[PDB]
C-alpha cells in the first residue's frame, strides 16, 4: 500500500492544496490496490481451505509399512512443520510505502495441509465427497492400481516390495532439495518494484531541484508552483506505472492460484 | 474562461494543460478496461468449458461440477452471465464392518471382481463400494490368482 | 452555560436543485453534538459566523447589532422587525449602552450616511455568516430546553453590504406595563436529499469514529464489514538545532586592546581568517561613543558569512570622526584614509583620553596634511618627501614654499571634547570567491532522545526519533545512509556518538462495524501502530492495535477478518477480537481391518454463478 | 446554444416535471451535471437533453 | 526490443544528457520487454518438447 500524499508531496503542506487540483488520482490508486489486497487472501483460501474438519492421524502411525514421517508434522517442534516443509522455507518501510500482513498465518496453513494428509491416508478420496469412510491403506493402494488398469493382486502379493521401494523413492526427494526459483521470482519482482518506486523520488524531471522545500527556500511562489507542479506530475506518473504493473502481475499469480486449487 | 481572458499566444499554453490532463485520464480509463476485459474472457472460457463438460456430459473431475458425485446439470441464463444448477450424489449413513483383502479356499486366494469382502460379525459377503448391498461369496463374483 | 445541540445548524449550502443524490459538501456549519452557550446583555465575539436559536411564542428578540466597534465614527448593521416586517439597514449609528403609550425604539440616536435601506411553543432559527462582504441569513420558523430533530434552513436575504463584523449584541423587549449562541466551523457533511429536493438527513464527518466513515462511502447506511477510512500519523515535538563548538574565537581581543596604536598616516591592518566570529563581544562590549554599520545591520553580524574581514585601527582628533564615512572630505579623510562609496564594513570609534593623553604633549601620532592629489580608497601612503607648492624645485630643504608634510597632534588631558584623542577601528568584509569561510557562531539546543522531534545536525535536516546506535563509522564520516540512499544515522558533532533515525509512526486507520442495522458500536484498528504511540479495551495484534473490542479465549468461525489469524464478531452486546477457527476436529476410527460403507444416500443440488460478459462502451 | 444568466450549455429544452424549492435556479443529476434550469422570466423548469 | 536512447533522442548529445534527469526509466523499459521475450521461447518448448 502506498500513501499517495506522502509519496508525492512528502511532509510539506503547501503541496497538499496543489495535489487536490489534479482530481481523484489518489482515490483511484487506493481503490486499485485494495482490489489486489483482497484477492490475494482469497487466492490462498481457494487453494488450501478445501477441508471442513481438521483431521488427525492415529498415534501409532504405522500404515501397513509405508512410512510417511517425512511428510507428516514433527511433534518435537514449535512450528509443527514436516521435515520437508522445513527445507522448503529455508530456500526462499519507506517514504509512504507499507507492507500488510497476510490474513492466514503459516501455522494455519500448516493445519490445512496436515488435515488433507490425514484425510487421504486414512480415507482416500471419500472425505471430499461426503463423510470420511475408513479403509485400510494397503487396500486403498490396491484400488488405485485398479483405476489405472492393473489387476489388484499385483499389490496384495507384493505389498512389502512396493512399500519398501516407495519409502526409498520418497526419501530421495530431500536429497534433490538439500527448484524453488518460481517462488523466489515472486519475491524478487515485488522487491524490485518497491526499490525502483523509491529511487524515482531522486529525479528532477527538468525542474530546478528535486526537493519541494528547497524550491521555496530559493524561489518565489509564482515560479515555485510551476516547479512543484512538474515534480508532482512526474511522481504521479510513477504511481500510475507501479499500480498498472501490479494489476497485470496479480492476474498472473491469480491464474497460478487457480491451477493450484484445481 | 481560457479563451476569454487570454490572448491567443497565452491561451494555447492553458489549453495544452487541459488536453494533457484529460488525455491522461482517458488513456488510463481505456488501459484499465483492457486489463478487466482479459478477466471476463477467462471467465467466459470457464463457463464454456463447464457448459460442455457439466451439461452435455458427466464429469469425473473433482469439485468441477459441484460437490459430490456428478449426476447432471441444468443451465439458467442471467443478465450478464450464466447460472448452473448442479445435481450431485452424496452418500449418507455409514456403518462399520470388518474386511479382508482376499479369501482363502482350497489353498487358493480369491479376490473380488468388482467389490469388497465384508464381515457382519459372523458371515462374509461381497458389497459394492458406494452402496451397501451384500451378496453371497460365490465363484461368479470372484476370481482366483495364486 | 453550555447546552448539547443534536443535529442543528444545517442550511442549504447553495442554490442548485438535486434529487435523490447523497451529495457531499464542505462549508461552515454548526458541528453536530456541539457545546452551545446559553443566555437568559454583554457584547459577544463573532470570529466566524453565528448560530442563533430561540424558543418563545411571543417576540422577545427585537433585532441584532453587528459590526467591528459597535459604536459611532464607523458604519454598522442594524436589523429590526416591528409588527410590520424585517428592516435591514446599514448606517453609522450611536447605540445606547442599554438599548430596548406603547412607544419604543430607544436603541440608537443617530443614523448617518445610510448605504442600504429596506422596508416591507415556537422555534425560530437563524444562521448568520459574512463572506466576501456578503452578510447571509438563513432562517426557518417551525412550531412545536430545545427538543431533538432535523430541519434544514433556507436562504432569507442576500445583502451586498461590505461590512466587517467581529462582535455583535442582541435586543430584547422589556416588561414595563431565552436564546442560544453557537458559532460555525469548517466541516464536511454527507447530505441526503429526498425526491422533492429537500435535505432530510445528514452525517457529520470528522466527528465520531464511525461517521468518519459515512463520509468515505458516501452513504448513510453502512453494510457490515471493515472499512479503511483514514490514517494515523504521529507528530514531532520541539525543534532542536545541534552544531559543533567553536575551536577558535579568532581573537578580536588584541586588535581592540593593542597598547600601542598606529598614527593615521601609517595605519595598521589586520586580516581575519577562517575562524569563529562572535561580535557579541562588541555590541555589548565597552561604553562606546560612535558605532555605525553601513553594509549590514549591527545585529545580523552573527547569521551571515564573509570571506575576508579586514580590520583597520588608528587614532584621530575628536571632531574628525565625522570623516571616517563613505564620501566625505577634510584634511584627514582626504589623504590619510579614504573609505569608498560602496562601503560594506562597520565603523566603531570611542574616546581614549585617559590612556593616550599624557601631560606636556605626546608627539608620537602624526597626520599628513600636504599631498599632490587625494588618495584612493583603501590605499596607503607613508612617504616623507618634502612638499612643493611654489614654482621653484625644493631640493629637499624646508623653508619658503617647501614644507614638511607631517605634523603631530598634542592631546594634553586638559582639552575639550573634539580635541582629545579618539581611537577608531573599522571592519570591512569582502566575499571574493571562497565557497565558505568564517561565519557567525552557532546557537546549539541540547538534544533529547526517544522522542519524535524536528532535528538539524549542522545542515542535515530531518524528522524522526533519535536512538543510541550500534554502528561504527570511520574516523572521518559524519552520517550514514541505508540502501536506496536515505540518511539513517548521524553523529552528534559535540559528543561524537552515533544515533539512529526512524520516522514517526504513521499508518492507516480502519473502522470495524457490525452494520448500522445491528448496532452503532465500533472498534478501531491502528495499522502497525504500537499501543504506546496511539494518542478500556486495548488488544495488540500483529496487524496493529485494536481498541474498543474485548479479546476472548474461545474460538469462533471468522466473521469480519482482521488479519494474522484474528477476526471480529458482534456476539457477546459488544465488539470483540479473537483468533479464527479453521474448523471442527474429526478423529477417524482407523484400524488395519475396518471399513465404513454407506447404507443410504441423498441427492443434493447446488448452484454456481459465473459472469460471461460486460458492457460495450 | 443557450445561456441562462451565466449557465452556458448546449442541448434541447423541454418542459420538465421536476419541482424545485422556492429558492433554487437549476440542478445537477447524479455525477453533478446540469440537467434542468428555471427560466428567469417565466419561472418554469425545463429539462436539457 | 526498442533502444530508448535511439527512439527518444536519435544521435543527439544535448538530448542524451537530458535523459539523465529522468532516472531509471530505460532500466524499466529494457527489463519489461526482456522479461516477456524470454517467456516466448518457454512457450514453444512447453508445447513441442
Ligand atoms: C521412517 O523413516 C525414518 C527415516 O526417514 C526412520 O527414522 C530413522 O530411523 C533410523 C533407523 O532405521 C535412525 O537411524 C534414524 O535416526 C531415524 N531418524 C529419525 C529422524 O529419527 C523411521 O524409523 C521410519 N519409521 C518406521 C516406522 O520405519
Ligand atoms: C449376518 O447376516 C446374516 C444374514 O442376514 C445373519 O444370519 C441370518 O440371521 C437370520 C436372523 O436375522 C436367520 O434367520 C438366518 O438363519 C441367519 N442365517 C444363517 C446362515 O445363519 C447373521 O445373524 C448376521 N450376523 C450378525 C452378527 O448380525
Ligand atoms: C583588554 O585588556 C584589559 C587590560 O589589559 C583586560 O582587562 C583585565 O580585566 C579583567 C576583568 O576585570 C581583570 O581580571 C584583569 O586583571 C585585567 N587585566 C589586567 C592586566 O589587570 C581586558 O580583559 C582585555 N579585553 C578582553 C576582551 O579580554
Ligand atoms: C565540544 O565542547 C564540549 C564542551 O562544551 C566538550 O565536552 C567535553 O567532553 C569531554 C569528553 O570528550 C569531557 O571530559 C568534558 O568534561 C566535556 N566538557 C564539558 C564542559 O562538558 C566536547 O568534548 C567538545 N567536542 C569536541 C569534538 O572537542
Ligand atoms: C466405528 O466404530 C468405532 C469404534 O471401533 C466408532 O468410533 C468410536 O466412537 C465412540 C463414540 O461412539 C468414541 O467415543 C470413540 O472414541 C471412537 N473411537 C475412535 C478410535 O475414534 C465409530 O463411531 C464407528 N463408526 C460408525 C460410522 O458407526
Ligand atoms: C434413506 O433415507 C431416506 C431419508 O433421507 C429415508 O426416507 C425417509 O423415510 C422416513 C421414514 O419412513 C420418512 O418419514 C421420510 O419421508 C422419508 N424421506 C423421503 C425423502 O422420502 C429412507 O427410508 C432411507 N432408506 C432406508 C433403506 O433406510
Ligand atoms: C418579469 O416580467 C414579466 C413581464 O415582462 C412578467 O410576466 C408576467 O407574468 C405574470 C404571471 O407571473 C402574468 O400574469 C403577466 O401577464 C406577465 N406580464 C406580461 C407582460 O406578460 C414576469 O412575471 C416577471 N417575472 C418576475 C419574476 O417578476
Ligand atoms: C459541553 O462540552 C464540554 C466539553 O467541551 C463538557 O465538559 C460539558 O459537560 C458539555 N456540556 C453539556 C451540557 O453537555
Ligand atoms: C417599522 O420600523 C421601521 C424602522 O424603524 C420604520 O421605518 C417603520 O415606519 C416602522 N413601522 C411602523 C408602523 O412604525
Ligand atoms: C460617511 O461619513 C464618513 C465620516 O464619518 C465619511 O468619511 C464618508 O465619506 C461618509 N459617507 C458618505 C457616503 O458620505
Ligand atoms: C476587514 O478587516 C480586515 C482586517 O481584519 C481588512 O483587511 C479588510 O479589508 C476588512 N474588510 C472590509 C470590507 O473593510
Ligand atoms: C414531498 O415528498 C413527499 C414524500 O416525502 C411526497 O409524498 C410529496 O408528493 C412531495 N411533494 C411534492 C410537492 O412533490
Ligand atoms: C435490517 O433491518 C430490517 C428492518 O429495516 C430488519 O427486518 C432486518 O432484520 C435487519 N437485518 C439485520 C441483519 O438485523
Ligand atoms: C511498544 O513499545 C514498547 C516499549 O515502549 C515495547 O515493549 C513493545 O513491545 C512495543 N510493541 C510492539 C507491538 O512492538
Ligand atoms: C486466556 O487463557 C490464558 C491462559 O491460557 C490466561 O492467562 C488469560 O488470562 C485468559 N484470558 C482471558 C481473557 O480470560
Ligand atoms: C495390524 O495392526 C497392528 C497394530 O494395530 C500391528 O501390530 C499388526 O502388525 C498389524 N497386522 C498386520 C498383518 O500388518
Amino acid at each position: 500500500s502506498v500513501d499517495c500524499t506522502m509519496y508525492i508531496c512528502g511532509d510539506s503542506t503547501e503541496c497538499s492544496n496543489l495535489l487536490l487540483q489534479y482530481g481523484s488520482f489518489c482515490t483511484q490508486l487506493k481503490r486499485a490496490l485494495t482490489g489486489i489486497a483482497v484477492e490475494q487472501d482469497k487466492n490462498t483460501q481457494e487453494v488450501f481451505a478445501q477441508v471442513k474438519q481438521i483431521y488427525k492421524t492415529p498415534p501409532i502411525k504405522y500404515f501397513g509399512g509405508f512410512n510417511f514421517s517425512q511428510i507428516l508434522p514433527d511433534p518435537s517442534k514449535p512450528s509443527k512443520r514436516s521435515p520437508i516443509e522445513d527445507l522448503l522455507f529455508n530456500k526462499v518501510k519507506f517514504n509512504g510505502l507499507t507492507v500488510l500482513p497476510p490474513l492466514l498465518t503459516d501455522e494455519m496453513i500448516a493445519q490445512y495441509t496436515s488435515a488433507l494428509l490425514a484425510g487421504t491416508i486414512t480415507s482416500g478420496w471419500t472425505f471430499g465427497a461426503g463423510p470420511a469412510l475408513q479403509i485400510p491403506f494397503p487396500m486403498q493402494m490396491a484400488y488405485r492400481f485398479n483405476g489405472i488398469g492393473v489387476t489388484q493382486n499385483v499389490l496384495y502379493e507384493n505389498q512389502k516390495l512396493i512399500a519398501n521401494q516407495f519409502n526409498s523413492a520418497i526419501g530421495k526427494i530431500q536429497d534433490s532439495l538439500s527448484a524453488l526459483g518460481k517462488l523466489q521470482d515472486v519475491v524478487n519482482h515485488n522487491a524490485q518494484a518497491l526499490n525502483t518506486l523509491v529511487k524515482q523520488l531522486s529525479s528532477k524531471f527538468g525542474a530546478i531541484s528535486s526537493v519541494l522545500n528547497d524550491i521555496l527556500s530559493r524561489l518565489d511562489p509564482p515560479e515555485a508552483e510551476v516547479q512543484i507542479d512538474r515534480l508532482i506530475t512526474g511522481r504521479l506518473q510513477s504511481l500510475q506505472t507501479y499500480v498498472t504493473q501490479q494489476l497485470i502481475r496479480a492476474a498472473e499469480i491469480r491464474a497460478s492460484a487457480n491451477l493450484a486449487a484445481t | 474562461d481560457i479563451l476569454s481572458r487570454l490572448d491567443p499566444p497565452e491561451a494555447e499554453v492553458q489549453i495544452d494543460r487541459l488536453i494533457t490532463g484529460r488525455l491522461q485520464s482517458l488513456q488510463t480509463y481505456v488501459t484499465q478496461q483492457l486489463i478487466r476485459a482479459a478477466e471476463i474472457r477467462a471467465s467466459a472460457n470457464l463457463a464454456a468449458t463447464k457448459m460442455s463438460e457439466c451439461v452435455l456430459g458427466q464429469s469425473k473431475r473433482v469439485d468441477f461440477c459441484g460437490k459430490g458425485y456428478h449426476l447432471m446439470s441444468f443451465p439458467q441464463s442471467a443478465p450478464h452471465g450464466v447460472v448452473f444448477l448442479h445435481v450431485t450424489y452424496v452418500p449418507a449413513q455409514e456403518k462399520n464392518f470388518t474386511t479382508a483383502p482376499a479369501i482363502c479356499h482350497d489353498g487358493k486366494a480369491h479376490f473380488p471382481r468388482e467389490g469388497v469382502f465384508v464381515s457382519n460379525g459372523t458371515h462374509w459377503f461381497v458389497t459394492q463400494r458406494n452402496f451397501y448391498e451384500p451378496q453371497i461369496i460365490t465363484t461368479d463374483n470372484t476370481f482366483v490368482s495364486g | 452555560s453550555y447546552t448539547n445541540s443534536f443535529t442543528r445548524g444545517v442550511y442549504y449550502p447553495d442554490k442548485v436543485f438535486r434529487s435523490s443524490v447523497l451529495h457531499s459538501t464542505q462549508d461552515l456549519f454548526l458541528p453536530f453534538f456541539s457545546n452551545v452557550t446559553w443566555f437568559h446583555n454583554p457584547v459577544l465575539p463573532f470570529n466566524d459566523g453565528v448560530y442563533f436559536a430561540s424558543t418563545e411564542k411571543s417576540n422577545i428578540i427585537r433585532g441584532w447589532i453587528f459590526g467591528t466597534t459597535l459604536d459611532s465614527k464607523t458604519q454598522s448593521l442594524l436589523i429590526v422587525n416591528n409588527a410590520t416586517n424585517v428592516v435591514i439597514k446599514v448606517c453609522e449609528f450611536q447605540f445606547c449602552n442599554d438599548p430596548f403609550m406603547e412607544s419604543e425604539f430607544r436603541v440608537y440616536s443617530s443614523a448617518n450616511n445610510c448605504t442600504f435601506e429596506y422596508v416591507s411553543k415556537n422555534l425560530r432559527e437563524f444562521v448568520f455568516k459574512n463572506i466576501d462582504g456578503y452578510f447571509k441569513i438563513y432562517s426557518k420558523h417551525t412550531p412545536i430546553d430545545l427538543p431533538q430533530g432535523f430541519s434544514a434552513l433556507e436562504p432569507l436575504v442576500d445583502l451586498p453590504i461590505g461590512i466587517n463584523i467581529t462582535r455583535f449584541q442582541t435586543l430584547l423587549a422589556l416588561h414595563r406595563s431565552a436564546y442560544y449562541v453557537g458559532y460555525l466551523q469548517p466541516r464536511t457533511f454527507l447530505l441526503k436529499y429526498n425526491e422533492n429536493g429537500t435535505i432530510t438527513d445528514a452525517v457529520d464527518c470528522a466527528l465520531d469514529p464511525l461517521s468518519e466513515t459515512k463520509c468515505t462511502l458516501k452513504s448513510f447506511t453502512v453494510e457490515k464489514g471493515i472499512y479503511q477510512t483514514s490514517n494515523f500519523r504521529v507528530q514531532p515535538t520541539e525543534s532542536i538545532v545541534r552544531f559543533p563548538n567553536i575551536t577558535n574565537l579568532c581573537p578580536f581581543d588584541e586588535v581592540f586592546n593593542a597598547t600601542r596604536f598606529a598614527s593615521v598616516y601609517a595605519w595598521n591592518r589586520k586580516r581575519i581568517s577562517n575562524c569563529v566570529a562572535d561580535y557579541s563581544v562588541l555590541y555589548n562590549f565597552a561604553p562606546f561613543f560612535a558605532f555605525k554599520c553601513y553594509g549590514v545591520s549591527p545585529t545580523k553580524l552573527n547569521d551571515l558569512c564573509f570571506t575576508n574581514v579586514y580590520a583597520d585601527s588608528f587614532v584621530i582628533r575628536g571632531n574628525e570622526v565625522s570623516q571616517i564615512a563613505p564620501g566625505q572630505t577634510g584634511n584627514i579623510a582626504d589623504y590619510n584614509y579614504k573609505l569608498p562609496d560602496d562601503f560594506t564594513g562597520c565603523v566603531i570609534a570611542w574616546n581614549s583620553n585617559k590612556l593616550d593623553s599624557k601631560v606636556g604633549g605626546n608627539y608620537n601620532y602624526l597626520y599628513r596634511l600636504f599631498r599632490k592629489s587625494n588618495l584612493k580608497p583603501f590605499e596607503r601612503d607613508i612617504s616623507t618627501e618634502i612638499y612643493q607648492a611654489g614654482n621653484k624645485p625644493c631640493n629637499g630643504v624646508a623653508g619658503f614654499n617647501c614644507y614638511f608634510p607631517l605634523r603631530s597632534y598634542g592631546f594634553r588631558p586638559t582639552y575639550g571634547v573634539g580635541h582629545q584623542p579618539y581611537r577608531v577601528v573599522v571592519l570591512s568584509f569582502e566575499l571574493l570567491h571562497a565557497p565558505a569561510t568564517v561565519c557567525g557562531p552557532k546557537k546549539s539546543t541540547n538534544l533529547v532522545k526517544n522522542k519524535c522531534v524536528n532535528f538539524n545536525f549542522n545542515g542535515l535536516t530531518g524528522t524522526g526519533v533519535l536512538t543510541e546506535s550500534n554502528k561504527k563509522f570511520l574516523p572521518f564520516q559524519q552520517f550514514g545512509r541505508d540502501i536506496a540512499d536515505t540518511t539513517d544515522a548521524v553523529r552528534d558533532p559535540q559528543t561524537l556518538e552515533i544515533l539512529d533515525i526512524t520516522p514517526c509512526s504513521f499508518g492507516g486507520v480502519s473502522v470495524i462495524t457490525p452494520g448500522t442495522n445491528t448496532s452503532n458500536q465500533v472498534a478501531v484498528l491502528y495499522q502497525g501502530v504500537n499501543c504506546t504511540e496511539v494518542p478500556s479495551n486495548v488488544f495488540q495484534t500483529r496487524a496493529g492495535c485494536l481498541i474498543g473490542a474485548e479479546y476472548v479465549n474461545n474460538s469462533y468461525e471468522c466473521d469480519i477478518p482482521i488479519g494474522a489469524g484474528i477476526c471480529a464478531s458482534y456476539q457477546t452486546q459488544s465488539i470483540i477480537a479473537y483468533t479464527m477457527s479453521l474448523g471442527a476436529e474429526n478423529s477417524v476410527a482407523y484400524s488395519n481391518n475396518s471399513i465404513a460403507i454407506p447404507t443410504n444416500f441423498t441427492i443434493s443440488v447446488t448452484t454456481e454463478i459465473l459472469p460471461v460478459s460486460m458492457t460495450k462502451t
